[PDB]
């Protein structure tokens, strides 16, 4: 499932920021 | 409505043109709790003594933000926070800097980040999802009616106060700009194609940013996720979405109108500006003055025990706030 593959990810956590 | 937004500018641009500076100093405030970590500094409880009142200081560190070049976008963060009014936006009390640091004393929210009772409970449903997002729209029709572009939507961006509305916070890439602008900066899983592609962009990937959210929140997970950003700008620039099975006809009408590529077509940034959003069927149920108001009951209130409590925050580790007996930085902060 798509929640199954999220959980599994490496980005349910806190996202930090991005910048150049 | 325009009435409104033309009183809120009068508002902004007297602030805007003679910005407040300077108005408490560090010894005036007990440090509880860090509450949050960034890469130039942290957020931590603090309470104000003479008050006694509990704010989320946020501690700059001078020499760091020097380092990774924000110093233009960290005085557009002050600047532009202490000129700001809105039921849905954390106010910001105080600034002042000392030799080492910047600090901003904004208030506290202590039902933590919309972020974390979403990942917990998993999703929300549609009225829940739809009341958040009411706040969003109302709060970018009035940033965006200044101007101001907010650049950093997401969850763990999203107070939840006490009586469950939301405060947005974090803005350290909010810009006045009449114009187009080109900085790369937002969260990966949130940035309009524009953004990716290295185009002069506007207010219109706000607008694409909330589409993102509110799939998210219904969802439970975002529209473009993969383990690593590059595969995730890849997806976002297919322009395709799989929307889940349990999305009504309207949502995905709407996240199809709000993740739209082709901004002629995007919602928020047509003709009709934001009621194209205001009007659509998805929110038809929504009373947007109720709303303003704060008089809708919000489907979730955080559980309260003490003005500072910090149960719903994660534990960071503390590190001392070091002040040096050197002036560092002073040009680069001058006006902070
Ligand atoms: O920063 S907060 O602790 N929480 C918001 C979290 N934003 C998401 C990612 O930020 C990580 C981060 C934290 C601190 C700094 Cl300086 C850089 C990056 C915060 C900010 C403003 C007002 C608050 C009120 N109450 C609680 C927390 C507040």
């Amino acid at each position: 499932t798509t929640y199954a593959d999220f959980i599994a990810s490496g980005r349910t956590g806190r996202r930090n920021a991005i910048h150049d | 409505v325009k009435e409104f937004l033309a009183k809120a500018k009068e508002d902004f641009l007297k602030k805007w043109e003679n910005p407040a500076q300077n108005t408490a100093h560090l010894d005036q405030f007990e440090r509880i709790k860090t509450l949050g970590t960034g890469s130039f500094g942290r957020v931590m409880l603090v309470k104000h003594m003479e008050t006694g009142n509990h704010y989320a200081m946020k501690i700059l560190d001078k020499q760091k933000v020097v380092k990774l070049k924000q110093i233009e976008h960290t005085l557009n963060e002050k600047r532009i926070l202490q000129a700001v009014n809105f039921p849905f936006l954390t106010k910001l009390e105080f600034s002042f800097k000392d030799n080492s640091n910047l600090y901003m004393v904004m208030e506290y929210a202590p039902g933590g980040e919309m972020f974390s009772h979403l990942r917990r409970i998993g999703r929300f449903s549609e009225p829940h999802a739809r009341f958040y997002a009411a706040q969003i729209v109302l709060t970018f029709e009035y940033l965006h009616s200044l101007d101001l572009i907010y650049r950093d939507l997401k969850p763990e961006n999203l107070m939840i106060d006490q009586q469950g509305y939301i405060k947005v916070t974090d803005f350290g890439f909010a810009k006045r700009v009449k114009g187009r602008t080109w900085t790369l900066c937002g969260t990966p899983e949130y940035l309009a194609p524009e953004i990716i592609l290295s185009k002069g962009y506007n207010k219109a990937v706000d607008w694409w940013a909330l589409g993102v959210l509110i799939y998210e929140m219904a969802a439970g997970y975002p529209p473009f996720f993969a383990d690593q950003p590059i595969q995730i700008y890849e997806k976002i620039v297919s322009g395709k979405v799989r929307f889940p099975s349990h999305f009504s006809s309207d949502l995905k009408d709407l996240l199809r109108n709000l993740l739209q590529v082709d901004l002629t077509k995007r919602f928020g940034n047509l003709k009709n500006g934001v009621n194209d959003i205001k009007n659509h069927k998805w929110f038809a149920t929504t009373d947007w003055i109720a709303i303003y108001q704060r008089k809708v009951e919000a489907p979730f209130i955080p559980k309260f025990k003490g003005p500072g409590d910090t149960s719903n925050f994660d534990d960071y580790e503390e590190e001392e706030i070091r002040v040096s007996i050197n002036e560092k930085c002073g040009k680069e902060f001058s006006e902070f």
